[PDB]
């Protein structure tokens, strides 16, 4: 009678290297057949080294990032000390499950760096279950940017390639190719993603346009 | 306000419960009513308030009170409160028909009105229930008993005690009279009329002043008898002659 | 859901250097009915901050008793502190959430806008909570039809005089009044500026029906 | 869509159970045991929804077992009985039905032995033979056709093998073994179990 | 809803309700019990003096399932709703792990018992002390002592009775290595530990003996006479 | 009398002034923070030899690498060391990690100043935790023991005596701890437990003695360890 | 908000000293007779107010439980009130579960029951209010009387309030068992007649029968009838 | 013995202790004075300024309820600032309630009943804070009430709580009450506040004024802020 | 017999007093000594730690609650704990509704209203604990005092604690040079402030004093152990 999702689109990516995560997004939220908007950013800067992308139904990404937000503050100066980023998945991962019986109906992948300084990347499903990884895009694009990805950085189905670790400019040059490539052919596109960055020093953000339709 | 409550649930330096033991001087201001078992059923005997003839008529007395139709219950100590309870142990005997389609066990009932009458003792800084009521049964697992409690909490199989005052003309006497084995319930009703004979102000001691009630049976259902006017007139002819 | 509702069609906005103008026309449509006119569905908060509905007027009642409550509360705290169009967007945005996350939803879909200290406002608040920001909005079918002539000329110049961009929302409601079936012709144009909120009560729009007798 | 069994003999009652613990296609470990041992005279069994079984009727045994255990001599089976009528029966209704339908074997000391029946409504009676689920619907005729009722304990395990290769033979469902238990006056004996 | 802190801290530390609990447990029966390296035994004063008692319900020896019983000393009545929710709790312990439930786990409830309500708003905390005997999985035999403190200890003796400071010091004295048989010493260990106060077993004693994870069997004046004679032939 | 959400005429509460007595009645435990680890140790005082020594618990392990020693009215604790350890594997259930010691240090010690007559559902307390206890714990800022109080009130400590020896005790520990443990701070404090001598020449029957080291998780110590110890004073 | 504790307590002689208390104030109270007879019964009573200057026809003290049920005081004026208040609830519970006029017996059985948490139960003092019942209930009538204590008594005759050693004396002077109509009243009369502190004015008293068709108060030109008839 | 310490206890006479003990716990602080006129309410309040530390304005005492009605308060600011701020939440729920905006008379028997009926149990202190409304509405009058710890509400004119309250209620009565268009008296009001301060030690009577008047139309100023150096000119008729 | 007004937050004494919400009063005087002050820019706060034991981190007292709004608690421990975990709850309940920083004065008066309650109703003993909270919203940075008789104080350089009255006289003659005088000449400012609650005899040591600043441009910022080290300057000999 009421239908309280509808889904509003957008494809989040973020990929694993060494001392890095890059954590890419898209803009255009959007349902039915008409836009909203082309400013919408979908990565959000948890913590200095913790950055979220959240897709999917956008009210409910929308306070998913209040709540752990919120409850990262709460955390931070209850025991005078920041958040890791494993701790932020499995909180989320229990805020995630903690609504079940009426669920977030959301797609969101946490970068970000580990203790010891190698990037890291939780993927979730909309009820809760991490992975770490070094890939893994999800929520509009989900199936179009995974088996570039799947090629591109993990090798497989692949000889001997001799195959280098990824690095801030071949994964640089791996962000953009595929989402003018999803911006092709996707209909949920993005017309300018903000690839919010992460590295040792701290945190930058790239960002570049892409198919305006 | 703590200046203001009573604080029942306290123990004493001594540690005794003040208001506890004030309950059992409570019995022995009123309080008659011994019962004695025999191979065959168990009797009540009791003593009513006083000579005033002003009476019209009781259908059972304010002494014995019907519980199921194989047990009963006679009171001590301060009337009102028991009446409460008697309903309330009345309810609980029910609800186990309810629970088991058996004529619930009389120590079922004895242990599930000492626990709440020791919860009234234990918390709720209420005062607790000032009376040693006692109770009369019979089961298909255990013979004809009768269990005997107090406003502490604890109960006992207790096969000739009698409840109230004078507790050596009844009871200490009893312990030297009563054959354990075998009584044979009419001469249960000579020892009971011996022990009212000598706990009493008078000789008159008819059904204007006195209230006796039986239990027997005939083919497995019990039969709770009140003992009815003239039964008494015969018993208290049975002496003719002398008791001690 | 269960009953045809009082509702409105469209409060569409722009944002301009200077404030932010919005406007809605005045219509209580019973479900093909225009059973309440004269109708007002622009509210006035405090001075930097506007408010408009586009779905059920009830519950937009419901809202202009709760934000005018919540606005004069904490209006008379003294010590300053306004509320800049950041809290109410998003105090309505958690309350709409809040809303249906318990099934009982606000079925009425607004965009609030204001001019704050430093520049200015404009944001949308759905029935479901999808809230965002944007250099124009419109509610209903104007983000169907006024939206186009909205994010044609912003897409040009990001940047509107007051006159450009008040012509601009009444071309476009004026289109809405072609097209919109739920329309009605006069409607409240109102701007917020450095100045504070103002709202113009009823205007027209100047109809064009030259094509009409080139049928046959 | 399991199988329980009882005859009640004139001084004792054996129950019999499929010992197959099904799934959705196949079937698991077959032991299983369905036959709950209760206080030592009492033996109830339960078959139904696979998740209420294991759990009503050990909950039945914890209350049964703490009446024992708390106040000296044991339920006889009349009281057990109208016991998990009682709790089942107002369990129907209000939040979650538990879907089992009991046996309950028993005896009393100064009684006879009962093989108390019941339904997953909760509706008791007493039968000298009762049976259950699809295999209850051609089992049953030959408790009809044979069963005297007074019966010695042999010609009853026999007549329970007749039974048994008849819901070998015609019946659908691969049930190989049968777990067997005679209860009599001197406690819960349990027979060999019937394979084939 | 009665909300009045009664277990309150007086001065010098010193809690005056569980002390008061403490004269209460003085002021009891006389509960003796041996742990005897294969079997375990208890005896309390046996009941004053039956004339017209009835034995079975004068019991102070009390059975929690099947291996685990307690012989509590103080206040009679308020020692059964503790023997009512050892048995509930029990039975649920049985009900998650499935064992013959250790015996360790039962008085950590019962002292964990007693000392919340050492915590609760006016309910005055209980006057009464277990032993609480047993076996476990592999034999065993501990026995345990609990506290209207809600503290126990795991002692072999524990005559925490009414005159039973004699009875421990005594068992303090008479009890290194001649009781480690079947049962024979370590019975005329307790009807001798218990003669010491009162008197012949005919009227007194009774016990309660239990054999590795079966039969807990109590004694009729048979076994209390026997044990008497015995004792008074040794002596 | 009062009540307990009282104030006294000296400047505190009645119940909490008087929860720092029942600290002096009671046993004796000592802790010494090291630069590779933290030693707990307590005197629990044994009655009677009639009995069996071995269950006298008063070094709990909270978790694997938090460790308490608790005295005073012992028994008491038990409802906060059970808030200990479910908040831990509270902590480690929805963070997915250790924790630190002012985690459960911050945890336990909102619980005791928390009481009242008449405030909310009777499961609420009357009186205040009267023990005082600190958690022996490595964490990865560093091994640590936290001293609480039954006000609430907890500190860092690296040296802390509790019980009835805190003067004689804890101004002995005063004089003899700077530098690390290199495996003799444990026979360093058991010498502090050798002066405290009350009944007994602190045998390994009579002691309680358990370390938590950084590369193990704990120690809690058996019987010919400790008089391994002990044979070495 | 509440105490939760019994203001009502033993004493150290072992009795409780509200009750006592309680009949002390019930002693202290209008004085107030009531007669069983062989058919039917007369609760008299007496209004003394302070002057000549209130409505008398505005309170009463004979009033009806509902169907056959009056019930008379002597003590505390509005606890009195609670009672009819609890009474008449007590019996349409009674009426709506059951479908008959309430036996008299049970109605007093469930009085004495909402009398007795009053000298338990948190603070409250017992009501101090020895009422007393009658009723036809079938075949013949009944009386009681539901103490402040919660003990009940079915007698003959009785009185209550002021110097009520009295009237139990004298009613147990003059009192047949087959004393049944209007003769009753007569003695009832000549009960309050006995101290009345002066001239037994008929708007100082008024009196209930239960002739066998329902309770119903008397009339004030009946009363002065037998009045006249003295 | 010892019938005090208890609101649900009288006196042997009739006197609920606990109340006039309320009373004088608002007559051991600062004056506010209150004066009606034809054009609406001119409240002012003394100050006590302690230190230099406090602020201008450190503890508000003009407070504000309903953007017209206001609270010159007396004792315990405490409980004075609860009670201001559930009539905030009192005309709250009448505007949300019934839409009209809250008349005076309403709003002060019902903050009146509250503070009356939190006046007989023992599980409560009574305040212990003296306080004054005061508004009008385009059709209302001036209306201002005053209110006890008591709990008991009257229309005043010129009503005056605080520790002077025996100096104040003199001279606002022998100043012209009726007729005069209530800029004169916040000038006035400073001869009161200048005249019933008697003191120069450590207090330094920083005063503050509030109203209501056409100049305001239902509303709530710190006075503009000119008045004070315009009525902080009327020094010397204190001195003099 | 003797003080009738034992059993005491309902009742008052016959003069004006509540008896014991202002002897909490008493109980936040008997606490540690702390000052914070303010500037047009940036307010501070300065703390000094007893060390009532061996060693230790010497009951840290400035507390993180906040994301700028930030406290000094003085008196008891725990309950200052229950009250900044109310303060912190919902402050970042208003991080989360409105999304702006919550304002510090309806911060304070919130709280002002939540300790005001048990000094109300009965049995219930008031927070007794000073705070000291001081933050930057939208104006210049505010601080204030409150008390446990839930009577806060919009001050600016104020000092509660033991002996603290000698520190508020330091520093209420010198006011002058406030709404000036930058951060590194302003937490020296406050040092030679809180340098006269000291025995007469003791260094400010790095160990004993925790600082923390907020206000324009800078989260509040707990300066500990270490970070206290670079504000060294004095002799006051105080």
């Amino acid at each position: 009678r009421f239908s309280p999702y509808v889904f509003n689109g957008g494809t989040i990516l973020a990929i694993a290297g060494e001392d890095f995560a890059i954590v890419a997004s898209d803009t255009r939220l959007s349902e039915g057949f008409s836009i909203h908007t082309r400013d919408s950013p979908k990565c959000y800067k948890l913590t200095d080294k913790t950055v979220i992308g959240c897709s999917g139904f956008h009210g409910d990404c929308l306070t998913l990032t209040k709540i752990i937000e919120a409850r990262l503050k709460m955390y931070k100066h209850s025991n005078n000390k920041a958040m890791t980023t494993g701790a932020i998945a499995a909180m989320l991962s229990t805020i995630l499950y903690s609504r079940r019986f009426f669920p977030y109906y959301v797609y969101n992948i946490i970068g970000g760096l580990d203790e010891e300084g190698k990037g890291a990347v939780y993927s979730f499903d909309p009820v809760g279950s991490y992975q770490r990884d070094s890939f893994k895009a999800g929520g509009s694009a989900s199936a179009m940017l995974q088996p570039l990805l799947d090629n591109q950085v993990g090798f497989k189905n692949m000889q001997n390639v001799e195959h280098v670790p990824l690095s801030l400019d071949r994964a640089m040059r791996l962000v953009k190719d595929v989402f003018i490539s999803a911006a092709e052919r996707d209909v949920y596109t993005g017309d300018a993603l903000r690839i919010c960055i992460v590295t040792k020093e701290g945190i930058r953000e790239e960002t570049v346009s892409l198919r305006k339709d | 306000s703590r200046r203001y409550d009573s604080r029942t649930t306290i123990f004493s330096p001594e540690g005794r419960l003040y208001q506890v033991e004030y309950a059992m001087e409570a019995i022995g201001h009123a309080g008659t009513c011994l019962g004695i078992l025999a191979n065959d059923g168990v009797l009540l005997a009791a003593e009513r308030r006083n000579i005033h003839k002003l009476l019209d008529e009781v259908f059972f007395s304010e002494k014995i009170y019907k519980l199921n139709e194989d047990m009963a219950c006679s009171v001590a100590g301060i009337t009102s409160d028991a009446n409460v309870l008697t309903n309330e142990l009345r309810l609980i005997a029910q609800r186990y028909l309810l629970q088991y389609q058996e004529p619930i066990p009389c120590e079922q009932l004895v242990t599930a009105l000492c626990d709440i009458k020791q919860a009234y003792t234990q918390f709720g800084g209420k005062r607790p229930f000032g009376v040693s009521l006692l109770y009369i049964g019979w089961d298909k697992h255990y013979g004809f008993q009768l269990y005997q409690s107090d406003p502490s909490g604890n109960y006992g199989g207790w096969k000739a005690t009698c409840i109230g005052n004078n507790s050596a003309a009844a009871v200490s006497m009893l312990k030297q009279d009563y054959k354990e084995g075998e009584m044979t319930l009419k001469s249960a009703l000579a020892l009971a009329i011996k022990v009212l004979n000598k706990t009493m102000d008078v000789s008159k001691l008819s059904a204007e002043k006195v209230e006796i009630a039986t239990l027997t049976r005939e083919n497995g259902k019990t039969v709770i008898r009140v003992l009815k006017q003239k039964e008494v007139e015969q018993l208290i002819k049975k002496h003719e002659e002398e008791e001690a | 859901t269960q009953n045809p509702m009082v509702t409105g069609t469209s409060v569409l906005g722009v944002k301009f250097e200077g404030g932010v103008v919005i406007a809605a026309d005045m219509l209580g449509s019973y479900g093909s009915l225009a059973r309440f006119r004269n109708i007002s569905r622009i509210m006035r908060v405090n001075n930097s901050t506007m408010l408009g509905a586009s779905g059920d007027y009830a519950d937009f009642q419901y809202l202009k008793q709760v934000l005018g409550q919540m606005v004069i509360d904490e209006e008379l705290l003294g010590d300053g502190h306004s509320y800049s169009p950041r809290a109410i967007h998003s105090w309505l945005t958690r309350a709409m959430y809040s809303r249906r996350s318990k099934m009982n939803p606000l079925w009425n879909t607004m965009v609030i806008g204001g001019y704050a200290d430093g520049e200015s406002f404009l944001g949308y608040v759905d029935m479901l909570g999808v809230a965002y920001e944007a250099p124009s909005l419109a509610t209903g079918y104007g983000a169907y039809l006024a939206q186009p002539l909205l994010r044609e000329v912003l897409e040009k110049q990001p940047v509107l005089s007051q006159t450009e961009a008040r012509d601009l929302v009444e071309r476009c409601m004026r289109v809405l009044y072609y097209r919109d079936a739920r329309s009605y012709n006069r409607f409240q144009i109102a701007t917020v500026t450095e100045k504070g909120v103002e709202i113009e009560g009823p205007l027209s729009t100047e109809t064009n029906w030259d094509i009409a007798h080139m049928i046959s | 869509m399991e199988y329980l069994i009882g005859i009640q003999g004139p001084d004792y009652v054996l129950v019999a159970s499929d010992r197959v613990a099904a799934s959705n296609i196949v079937q698991m470990k077959d032991d299983h045991d369905k036959m709950f041992k209760m206080s030592e005279k009492i033996l109830l069994l339960c078959v139904g929804e696979a998740g209420d079984t294991v759990q009503f009727a050990e909950y039945i045994q914890k209350n049964v077992q703490l009446y024992k255990m708390r106040n000296g001599y044991e339920l006889s089976p009349t009281a057990a009985a109208n016991f998990t009528r009682r709790n089942l029966a107002d369990c129907l209704r209000s939040r979650t039905p538990y879907h089992v339908n009991l046996l309950l074997a028993g005896y009393d000391e100064h009684e006879g032995p009962a093989l108390y029946y019941m339904d997953y409504l909760a509706a008791l009676a007493k039968a000298p033979f009762a049976a259950h689920g699809y295999g209850a619907f051609l089992t049953l005729s030959i408790l009809d056709r044979y069963y005297t009722p007074t019966i010695s304990r042999e010609r009853a395990v026999e007549l329970l093998r007749k039974c048994l290769e008849e819901l070998q033979k015609r019946f659908i469902l691969n049930l190989p073994t049968f777990s067997v238990r005679v209860i009599d006056k001197d406690g819960i004996h349990n027979l060999e179990n019937i394979a084939f | 809803s009665y909300d009045r802190a009664i277990t309150v801290f007086s001065p010098d530390g010193h809690l005056f309700q569980v002390e008061y609990a403490q004269e209460a447990v003085k002021k009891g029966s006389t509960a003796v019990g041996v742990r005897g390296r294969d079997i375990v035994v208890l005896g309390v004063e046996k009941k004053s003096v039956a004339k017209l008692q009835d034995e079975r319900t004068v019991r102070k020896i009390c059975a929690l399932d099947d291996n685990v019983c307690m012989a509590f000393a103080g206040l009679t009545a308020d020692a059964r709703i503790v023997i009512n929710r050892a048995r509930v709790e029990c039975q649920s312990h049985r009900l998650t792990v499935e064992d013959p439930v250790t015996v360790e786990y039962i008085t950590r409830y019962i002292a964990s018992l007693k000392q919340r309500y050492t915590q609760s708003n006016g309910r005055r905390p209980f006057g009464i002390s277990a032993l609480i005997v047993g076996f476990d999985f592999d034999g065993t035999p501990r026995l345990y002592q609990t506290d209207p403190s809600g503290t126990y200890h795991a002692w072999k003796a524990n005559a925490i009775g009414r005159g039973a400071k004699s009875v421990r010091e005594f068992l303090e004295k008479n009890y290194t290595d001649d009781a480690i048989e079947t049962d024979d010493l370590t019975i005329k260990l307790v009807i001798k530990a218990l003669l010491e106060v009162v008197q012949s077993g005919g009227k007194n004693i009774e016990l309660a003996v239990m054999r590795r994870d079966q039969s807990l069997k109590i004694l009729n004046p048979e076994e209390i006479e026997k044990y008497v004679a015995e004792i008074e032939k040794e002596k | 009398d009062r009540g307990v959400n009282t104030f006294s005429p000296e400047g505190r509460l009645f119940q909490v002034e008087y929860a720092i007595e029942a600290i002096k009645l009671g046993s004796t435990a000592i802790g010494i923070q090291t630069s590779e680890g933290v030693c707990l140790a307590v005197e629990k005082r044994i009655t009677s030899p009639l009995m069996e020594p071995s269950s006298i618990e008063k070094i709990v392990e909270i978790d694997a690498h938090i460790g308490c020693a608790m005295s005073g009215l012992i028994a008491d604790a038990k409802t906060l060391i059970d808030k200990a350890r479910v908040e831990t594997q509270n902590h480690w259930f929805t963070y997915n990690e250790t924790m630190t010691v002012e985690s459960v240090t911050q945890a336990v010690s909102n619980l005791a100043l928390q009481f009242g007559e008449e405030d909310a559902d009777p499961g609420a307390m009357s009186r205040p935790f009267g023990v005082a206890l600190l958690f022996g714990g490595v964490d990865e800022k560093g091994p640590q023991l936290f001293h609480m109080d039954p006000s609430g009130t907890f500190v860092q400590c690296d040296a802390r005596a509790i019980g009835s020896a805190s003067e004689g005790a804890q101004s002995s520990l005063q004089e003899v701890y700077h530098k690390s443990m290199t495996l003799k701070e444990a026979i360093k404090s058991s010498l502090i437990i050798l002066k405290q001598v009350m009944e007994e020449k602190l045998n390994a029957t009579n002691i309680e003695l358990a370390t938590v080291q950084p590369g193990q998780n704990f120690h809690m110590f058996t019987k010919e360890e400790l008089e391994e110890v002990i044979k070495d004073i | 908000r509440g105490y939760s504790f019994s203001l009502t307590t033993f004493s150290p002689s072992g009795k409780l000293v509200q009750i006592e208390y309680a009949l002390a104030a019930v002693a202290g109270g209008a004085p107030s007779v009531g007669i069983k007879a062989a058919n039917g019964v007369v609760l008299a009573t007496e209004k003394k107010q302070k002057s000549i200057l209130y409505d008398e026809r505005s309170v009463h003290k004979v009033e009806p439980i509902t169907k056959h049920i009056g019930l008379v005081y002597s003590g505390m004026g509005p606890d009195y009130r609670v009672l009819v208040h609890r009474a008449r609830k007590l019996a349409q519970q009674y009426y709506l579960v059951y479908q008959e006029p309430i036996p008299t017996a049970q109605l007093v059985q469930r009085v004495a029951s909402v009398m007795q948490e009053y000298t338990q139960s948190g603070g409250v003092r017992p009501f101090g209010v020895s009422l007393l019942i009658c009723g036809w209930n079938e075949g013949r009538p009944y009386l009681f009387q539901s103490d402040p204590s919660g003990a009940y008594f079915a007698w003959k005759a009785t009185a209550m309030g002021k110097n009520y050693v009295n009237g139990k004396t004298f009613l147990e002077k003059r009192y047949n068992e087959d004393l049944e109509l209007e003769d009753a009243i007569h003695t009832a009369i000549l009960t309050l007649k006995e101290s009345f502190e002066g001239q037994m004015t008929e708007d100082n008293i008024e009196v209930g029968i239960c002739n066998e068709a329902g309770f119903r108060r008397l009339t004030p030109t009946e009363v002065k009838d037998y009045l006249a008839a003295i | 013995t010892g019938y005090d310490l208890s609101a649900s206890t009288f006196s042997p006479d009739g006197r609920v202790f606990q109340v006039e003990y309320a009373m004088k716990a608002v007559e051991n602080s600062s004056t506010a004075i209150g004066i009606r006129c034809k054009d609406g309410v001119v409240f002012g309040v003394e100050k006590l300024v302690l230190s230099k530390l406090y602020e201008e304005g450190s503890n508000k005492r003009l407070f504000n309820v309903d953007r017209h009605v206001g609270m010159a308060v007396a004792g315990l600011l405490a409980d004075a600032r609860s009670l201001a701020d559930i009539a905030r939440e009192e005309a709250s729920n009448f505007r949300s309630n019934f839409g009209y905006n809250i008349p005076l008379k309403h709003l002060a028997d019902r903050v009146a009943m509250y503070v009356h009926a939190y006046t007989l149990y023992s599980a409560v202190r009574p305040f212990g804070c003296s306080f004054m409304l005061g508004s009008y509405s385009v059709n209302d009058g001036a209306q201002l009430y005053m209110i006890d710890p008591s709990g008991v509400s009257y229309g005043y004119w010129g009503c005056a709580i605080g520790k002077a309250r025996q100096a104040a209620k003199t001279e606002i009565e022998k100043l012209q009450m009726k007729e005069m268009t209530c800029r004169d008296i916040v000038k006035e009001v400073a001869k009161i506040i200048y005249i019933v301060h008697d003191e120069v030690k450590d207090k330094a009577f920083e005063l503050e004024l509030s109203w209501v008047g056409e100049l305001t139309n239902g509303r709530h100023e710190i006075v503009p802020k000119d008045i004070r150096e315009e009525a902080e000119k009327y020094a010397k008729e204190s001195l003099k | 017999a003797a003080n009738q007004y034992d059993n005491d937050v309902t009742v008052w004494s016959p003069q004006g007093r509540i008896h014991q919400i202002e002897y909490a009063m008493e109980a936040v005087k008997q606490g540690s000594a702390t000052v914070g002050l303010k500037s047009k820019t940036h307010a501070v706060l300065v703390a000094l730690k007893r060390a009532q034991s061996e060693l230790a981190a010497h009951q840290k007292k400035i507390l993180h609650v906040d994301n700028h709004i930030g406290i000094s608690i003085a008196g008891l421990t725990a309950d200052a704990r229950l009250l900044c975990n109310f303060m912190r709850q919902e402050c970042l309940d208003s991080r989360f509704v409105f999304d702006r920083p919550l304002p510090v004065s309806r911060l304070v008066s919130l709280i002002g209203s939540k300790t005001q309650i048990p000094t109300q109703r009965y049995g219930r003993r008031p927070y007794g604990v000073g705070l000291l909270i001081a933050g930057y919203d939208d104006m210049g940075p505010h601080i204030f005092q409150t008390c446990p008789s839930a009577n806060y104080f919009d001050c600016r350089a104020m000092s509660i604690g033991a002996r603290s009255q000698s520190a508020r006289t330091y520093l209420e003659r010198h006011m002058s040079e406030f709404m000036e005088c930058n951060l590194d000449e302003l937490v020296k400012h406050g040092l030679r402030a809180l340098r006269e609650t000291l025995p007469a005899e003791q260094d400010l040591t790095t160990k004993n004093v925790s600082i923390g600043i907020v206000g324009k441009d800078l989260e509040f910022t707990i300066y500990d152990d270490d970070d206290v080290s670079p504000f060294l300057d004095g002799l006051e000999e105080r």
